[PDB]
């Protein structure tokens, strides 16, 4: 079937800038194109239809234009409660097609991220479990890689990385790592590290502890 | 033949304008001395007494000079000796005559016959509805005929676009609609579309099933399909509309087809492919649908009036339109630059000479209209001054003229370098 | 007259293989005169069209997307302004959240109003409270862990709301049937261990509200 293909899952703007959301079909589609906005557990709000006429209600702010493939959904002057996902939709053939989404990220100056390592509670360990937890507080940008190196050894399998989305307040990512592993297994070693690479430093930003010294 | 068509165009009109202007100003004893076309060197002059008649190189614009227009010279002939009321009237002759212009050519056009589609004269019959359209939704079944929206009473095809276009700049939306079928007229709650760019009703006038050409390469030109023959059915299926051949071809989908053609008499089982076209995924047959034109020729006398219902509509529309604008309704990349003109120049003389006529008798009226607003160092300006002044009964005071005159020619150049980089947008698309 | 507005109800925990019924109670306008269909938004993915229905005047037909004809069935209340979608055969695929919609009259159909929206979760997993570990080792970051339980949501405030400068609940990540879901505060170190600090954990499904103390430990 028709297939929507917004080639940008994240994109980077200020307020008071203007940003292009492009959204790609996959064959043509004449003008039988919607545009829509949602915001966080909020519902999904169309803004433009037929490519070009908007909406009763929505501001001069947003405009659509593009025909045939290469539809487009610029935002002059970027408020603050644009912060939302935009995708399009075609309505020209059966079924109905939606486009994947975009949301609109702020930008910020760059930030290192603060790590903190903890080790597994004596609770847990009580409990046959061991889970080491690294947080990774207050960075820009949101990308970024973490490591488990145990003693020396990669320790890729066991371990759940979870992003939250923008803050609110400064604009920052957040991110939280846990390694679960058996009992068995978290003592039969010594070092535990989560080393943290980040583009704001060349060299990877590392903090660890091993379990001997305590 | 499209850049010296637009040449001769802009050539004519403005030399009209001008025309108006030297003959009004001649019927007052003044004296002309530059009647140059357009801008920059002037390319060639040619001296007769008093006026001295002149060809510029850069055919934008066009300006005339006259004797004593606002300098303090007491001489009769001077312009500025002049009562105010024969001031107005010379500064309202380049509109009148440009107006008078497009009202004669619009009445030659009509005596000499106009080509029109015959849909476009037709009672309105929906021969067809477009599948999940505002027709459809609304509840209008094929066959049903409208006879009335809000508003202006319906007859004719025309009548609708003109009444659409007209409820389009009037900003309405919900519409009664008095639609007859089997003697029902059932009111119904239209939504009227934004005609103005370009989304409409999704309504069909009756076509009927007959192909007027055929693409060179296309399958059916392998098959033999000639243009200009009718056919009768699709599979077996009875057919009586073009767009139901076009609802079965759009079905097919790539599946083998046979077309019962009548060929002048005869019939032939064509067998064809029209599989989905590697250019869009789509079918392809490469057919035409014979459009159907019949020439109109009103009678020299109603050949006017007619003429000059259509300039009184068109004058009303572009009005409207210059209202929208104002107001923030319409935005400003619809406006038409000097190279817009000279594309649409080419275009229509490509089409033929009676399109180019009547192109150009819709130039010159937004040419003449366009010249009579409010505004400095335009045509309408100088209409302001000489009322303020008649009015007041003194002149405007000379460093308020230079003023005025100084922000005149400047808002001129910056809307003119504005609707340029406009023409250049419209000629990257 | 009232403004349009639609409210979507049946959602909740469905095990495989079942079958149910979701609602949308809609008002404001007429409801024979419009288009409504069933366009889902599964977590963190696209829209996906399930089916539409057309207006009296068109006979109420069906449009249906392919993969669910046969599967979900659209329909209308008989004298109310209620749309139904009858939904077997359920599957852990069709966990989203589902929303009723109001088309305009345009050209071709398009969603003009959208109902809040339903969540439907469907998964043979066992109903389980949440375990909550302490992770104790300026500025210095504790946090607290919620492990093991099921179903969503889960709410996390820390000292009984009090403290919400500096709080990143993050998201659950879901491994084995069980969710796991963290948080983490950051506070003045002139501020801890001297007052105490303890995040309090509410998991509704189950009736669980634990408090837990974070004390320092020996590392
Ligand atoms: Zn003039």
């Amino acid at each position: 079937d028709i297939v929507m293909t917004q080639s940008h899952k994240f994109m980077s703007t200020s307020v008071g800038d203007r940003v292009s959301i492009t959204c790609k079909a996959s064959q043509d589609v004449g003008t039988d194109v919607a545009w829509y906005q949602q915001k966080p557990g909020q519902s999904p709000k169309l803004l433009i239809y037929w490519a070009s006429i908007r909406h009763t209600g929505v501001p001069d702010r947003f405009t659509g234009s593009g025909s045939g493939t290469d539809f487009t959904l610029t935002i002059s002057n970027v408020q603050s409660e644009d912060l939302a996902d935009y995708f399009c939709q075609q309505y020209s053939s059966y079924p109905l097609t939606f486009g994947a989404g975009t949301k609109l990220e702020l930008e910020r100056a760059d930030a290192a991220p603060t790590v903190s390592i903890f080790p597994p509670s004596s609770e847990q360990l009580t409990s046959g479990g061991a889970s080491v937890v690294c947080f990774l507080n207050n960075f820009y940008p949101k990308d970024i890689n973490v490591k488990w190196k145990i003693d020396g050894s990669e320790r890729q399998n066991g371990v759940l990385n979870s992003w939250t989305d923008q803050d609110s307040k400064d604009s920052t990512y957040s991110m939280s790592s846990t390694l679960t592993l058996t009992k068995d297994e978290y003592e039969r070693h010594n070092s535990y590290t989560c080393e943290a690479t980040h583009k704001t430093s060349t060299s990877p930003i590392v903090k660890s502890f091993n379990r001997n010294e305590c | 033949m499209g850049l010296i068509a637009f040449l001769i165009l802009i050539g004519v009109l403005v030399w009209v304008h001008q025309f108006g202007h030297f003959l009004m100003a001649k019927l007052f004893r003044v004296k002309v001395e530059i009647f140059s076309i357009g801008f920059g060197p002037p390319i060639f002059r040619r001296q007769w007494g008093e006026t001295v008649y002149q060809i510029a190189a850069l055919p934008l614009g066009g300006y005339v000079k006259l004797y004593g227009e606002e300098e303090n010279v007491h001489d009769p002939r001077a312009f500025s000796t002049k009562k105010p009321w024969q001031k107005i009237l010379i500064a309202l002759g380049g509109p009148l005559f440009n107006f008078l212009f497009t009202i004669l050519v619009f009445a030659l056009v009509y005596t000499a016959g106009v080509e029109v589609p015959k849909y476009l004269k037709e009672p309105v019959v929906v021969g067809y509805v477009q599948r999940d359209s505002i027709a459809q939704k609304i509840g209008i079944k094929p066959g049903d005929k409208i006879i009335k929206i809000n508003g202006y009473e319906v007859r004719t095809w025309e009548d609708l676009r003109d009444a659409l276009i007209r409820l389009s700049l009037d900003g309405v939306k919900e519409t009664t609609l008095f639609l007859e079928r089997n003697g029902e007229v059932l009111h119904l709650t239209i939504k009227v579309p934004n005609v103005q760019k370009g989304e409409e009703l999704g309504i069909a006038p009756l076509v009927k099933p007959v192909v007027g050409g055929v693409k060179k390469g296309s399958p059916a030109d392998q098959v033999g399909i000639k243009p200009g023959d009718l056919i009768l059915e699709v599979n077996g299926k009875k057919i009586n509309t073009w767009y139901e051949l076009v609802e079965e071809v759009r079905k097919s989908q790539g599946k083998a087809i046979k077309l019962k053609i009548l060929r002048n008499g005869k019939m032939i089982e064509k067998e064809l492919i029209p599989a989905k076209d590697p250019k869009t995924g789509t079918y392809f047959i490469g057919l035409f649908p014979k459009t159907e034109t019949v020439v109109e020729k009103k009678p020299f006398g109603e050949a006017l009036a007619s003429a000059v219902n259509r300039t009184w509509e068109l004058t009303v529309l572009t009005l409207k339109t210059i209202a929208g604008l104002i107001t923030g309704k319409v935005s400003f990349q619809t406006l038409g630059g000097p190279i817009a003109i000279a594309q649409i120049a080419g275009q229509a003389a490509q089409s033929g000479f009676i399109p180019y006529l009547v192109m150009m008798a819709f130039i010159s009226l937004q040419l003449g209209i366009f010249n009579l607003i409010p505004l400095p160092i335009l045509d309408g300006g100088l209409i302001l001054l000489f009322a303020i002044e008649w009015l007041r009964g003194r002149p405007l005071p000379e460093k308020f003229k230079e003023y005025w005159q100084r922000v005149g020619l400047a808002i001129i150049i910056t809307l003119t370098i504005f609707v340029f980089i406009n023409d250049i947008l419209r000629l990257l698309r | 007259g009232s403004e349009v507005k639609l409210v979507e109800s049946g959602g909740g925990l469905v095990q495989p293989g079942g079958s149910l019924r979701l609602s949308c109670v809609t008002s404001g306008f007429t409801f024979t005169d419009y288009y409504m269909s069933w366009v889902r938004q599964p977590p963190g993915k696209a829209l996906e069209w399930l089916a539409f229905i057309r207006n009296k005047v068109n006979g109420y037909t069906t449009e249906y997307r392919a993969s669910v004809k046969g599967r979900f069935t659209i329909s209308r209340d008989s004298s109310q302004s209620i749309l139904y979608l009858q939904v077997n055969t359920l599957r852990a695929e069709d966990s989203a959240t589902y929303y009723c919609a109001r088309d305009r009259g345009g050209n071709g159909v398009y969603f003009d109003y959208w109902g809040q929206g339903t969540t439907l979760t469907v998964s043979s997993a066992k109903t389980t409270p949440p375990s909550v570990y302490p992770l104790a080792p300026s500025m210095v970051t504790l946090g607290c862990l919620v492990k093991g339980y099921f179903p969503e949501p889960v709410t996390v405030t820390w000292n009984s709301g009090s403290l919400s400068s500096g709080v990143h609940t993050f998201p659950a990540v879901l491994q084995s049937d069980l969710y796991t879901l963290s948080s983490s505060v950051t506070v003045p170190s002139s501020t801890w261990p001297s007052e105490t600090v303890t995040c309090n954990v509410a998991h509704p499904a189950s009736s669980t509200k634990v408090d837990k103390k974070i004390v320092p430990r020996d590392c």
